DNA sequence: GGGAGTAATCCCCTTGGCGGTTAAAACGCGGGGGACAGCGCGTACGTGCGTTTAAGCGGTGCTAGAGCTGTCTACGACCAATTGAGCGGCCTCGGCACCGGGATTCTGAT
DNA sequence: ATCAGAATCCCGGTGCCGAGGCCGCTCAATTGGTCGTAGACAGCTCTAGCACCGCTTAAACGCACGTACGCGCTGTCCCCCGCGTTTTAACCGCCAAGGGGATTACTCCC
């Protein structure tokens, strides 16, 4: 699965990031799980606008209105 | 002549009166609110570039880079709670270790 | 042979990584993943490139956000060490899980 | 203090 | 090629008050960009609120002075409506 | 006679107040914090008589839900009795300031 | 025609505690009862600013429930029932 | 009376394959120090109840002001003609990215 | 304390490709005008919010008691870190090609 290319190695840089000194080896487990939730919210809500428009690309502006939908606002990719 | 020019600011009266008005924010819009709003764009984007320039000046940078507006913002305390649940590109994180973390010795 | 103690060079990589603001994940795993998700809302979509850059951004500062709520639940607990049920904690007190 |  | 209208102009008009020997790279003017498109969505999507609530047509000078109070925090919201009072006040002046 | 032993009442405390919807703040003193508070933003404020419920429905809605992540607080620290600490995290977490 | 003060203390340590009991809590540290009387009173600062905004606006001087509802509606914390 | 269904066209961009390299990931290993289970104690929380406070009820008075209706006109929407501000594109060069060298400052064992 | 080793930092040299300036053109700001209705505002009215009294008793308070749980210390076990080695595939420069985004016209429906 594809959930395992986010490597152990790349959740603990994500984690050193966020200030976290020392990670329990069950860790990495829970953050794909988390990050796999996240992404299908997002990419269903992008998928939404992507069909309004009728189109086939989902493109940058499908994914900056999901995420203000989601109350999570992205600046600098042209929303 | 234009509005700005009249309004002694740099942002686009006109260009801002003509997004309140395609914007159906109402059946019609004053003439007094896009000078206003004008002006508070305007004080918002000068007072978030006055930290990024600092910002850049602490990283013997001249140029802006998202960087350095993460740093502005977060900084400082009005502006981080208005953009609270903003996220910036390429920003990165305010150098930050918890106290209990450190190696005392 | 020269050695750093446990947690020294964790350190140095906090240090590091919150200098940088390069993504932490690499792009191709995250692409593919993007990629598996979308192929079970409709067939055969495609996606810009700035697309999959976005989604990118996005679930790294949602990660890392989580990380320091998580981090606090850890010390909270008195732990130096985050478990699952410090993200579980993070996740429910952010009202994330009901 | 705060610009302008 | 379809023309794209920004703010990119008025941001380095701006930068160029504030610091004049700074630039800024085209991610940040990106990133100022989508900061005053989004409050300005704020305010006018809140003073459109305004509006409504008192059964009247028309956002004023007024709706957008409450609307940033509501918004913006602290002194932020203090300076905001100083500027936008001082602009409406020379603005009516002109001839 | 009988004499309860310390927490065996608070069970049954915990059981009463979910159960019972109505009002835990008293009324009038509520009242008098809200219009001192509403003094400093405007001198000579009126205040409907449901204006001043709302405010207090929502606050104790506010304040029990705040309550519940604040238990959850002091579970994860595998204690009982909530403490401050376990507020200032939960605020934290919820992103309060 | 009067000003008032400390009313604050008017928010009773057995009043807290109910509004804890029925958050399921089984026991409370005393330092709890001055923690939640801060956090109350900031929580009813930003909601009553906010109603007080709205009814400046609309030029009244008596805060409505509407004004209320507004105000808690800013919040995401919207409360029904009061109107809309 | 103009929104938009739609058909035909361009060619940007997106998917896809391949070959080199080598940065990053996967794995094993040793052991440091962290997690956490026990236990002890003392302080501070809960339950009791006699005393005190003032919240609540109801009643009554009044007048501030919310709300509603009528009239006017200042204001903003629509319009046509005019203009230059703002855009796309082209180009130039120096700020930033990188290498490599030496300085020095942290780390921890002796 | 002192020292050797690793790491990070500061500095100088090279260079490239992104940011800033300039151009020119086109479409959107704006000027001047008419229109007509939103709302300013003034006057009325009668709701309900504020004030006060005063009686009742629900709830708050304070002081005693004791016991339960906060947390301080300690011991042990095994889980994570650091890092040396082997393996993988991320990357990326190239190239292929064709889907469909986007733009046009045509027209008929609401």
């Amino acid at each position: 699965d594809n959930i395992q290319g986010i490597t152990k190695p790349a959740i603990r840089r994500l984690a050193r990031r966020g200030g976290v000194k020392r990670i329990s080896g069950l860790i990495y487990e829970e953050t794909r799980g988390v990050l796999k939730v996240f992404l299908e919210n997002v990419i269903r809500d992008a998928v939404t606008y992507t069909e309004h428009a009728k189109r086939k690309t989902v493109t940058a502006m499908d994914v900056v209105y999901a995420l203000k939908r989601q109350g999570r606002t992205l600046y600098g990719f042209g929303g | 002549k234009t509005r700005s020019s009249r309004a002694g600011l740099q942002f686009p009266v006109g260009r801002v009166h003509r997004l309140l008005r395609k914007g159906n924010y109402a059946e019609r819009v004053g003439a007094g609110a896009p000078v206003y709003l004008a002006a508070v764009l305007e004080y918002l984007t000068a007072e978030i570039l006055e930290l990024a320039g600092n910002a850049a000046r602490d990283n013997k940078k001249t140029r802006i880079i998202p960087r350095h507006l993460q740093l502005a913002v977060r900084n400082d305390e009005e502006l981080n709670k208005l953009l609270g649940r903003v996220t910036i590109a390429q920003g990165g994180v305010l150098p930050n270790i918890q106290s209990v973390l450190l190696p005392k010795k | 042979p020269h050695r750093y103690r446990p947690g020294t060079v964790a350190l140095r990589e906090i240090r590091r990584y919150q200098k940088s603001t390069e993504l932490l994940i690499r792009k191709l795993p995250f692409q593919r993943l993007v990629r598996e998700i979308a192929q079970d809302f409709k067939t055969d979509l495609r996606f810009q490139s700035s697309a999959v850059m976005a989604l990118q951004e996005a679930s790294e500062a949602y990660l890392v956000a989580l990380f320091e709520d998580t981090n606090l639940a850890a010390i909270h607990a008195k732990r130096v060490t985050i478990m699952p049920k410090d993200i579980q904690l993070a996740r429910r007190i952010r009202g994330e899980r009901a | 203090g705060r610009s302008l | 090629k379809t023309r794209k209208e920004s703010y990119a102009i008025y941001v380095y008009k701006v930068l160029k008050q504030v610091h004049p020997d700074t630039g800024i790279s085209s991610k940040a003017m990106s990133i100022m960009n989508s900061f005053v498109n989004d409050v300005f969505e704020r305010i006018a999507g809140e003073a459109s609120r305004l509006a409504h609530y008192n059964k009247r047509s028309t956002i004023t000078s007024r709706e957008i002075q409450t609307a940033v109070r509501l918004l913006l925090p602290g002194e932020l919201a203090k300076h905001a409506v100083s500027e936008g009072t001082k602009a409406v006040t020379k603005y009516t002046s002109a001839k």
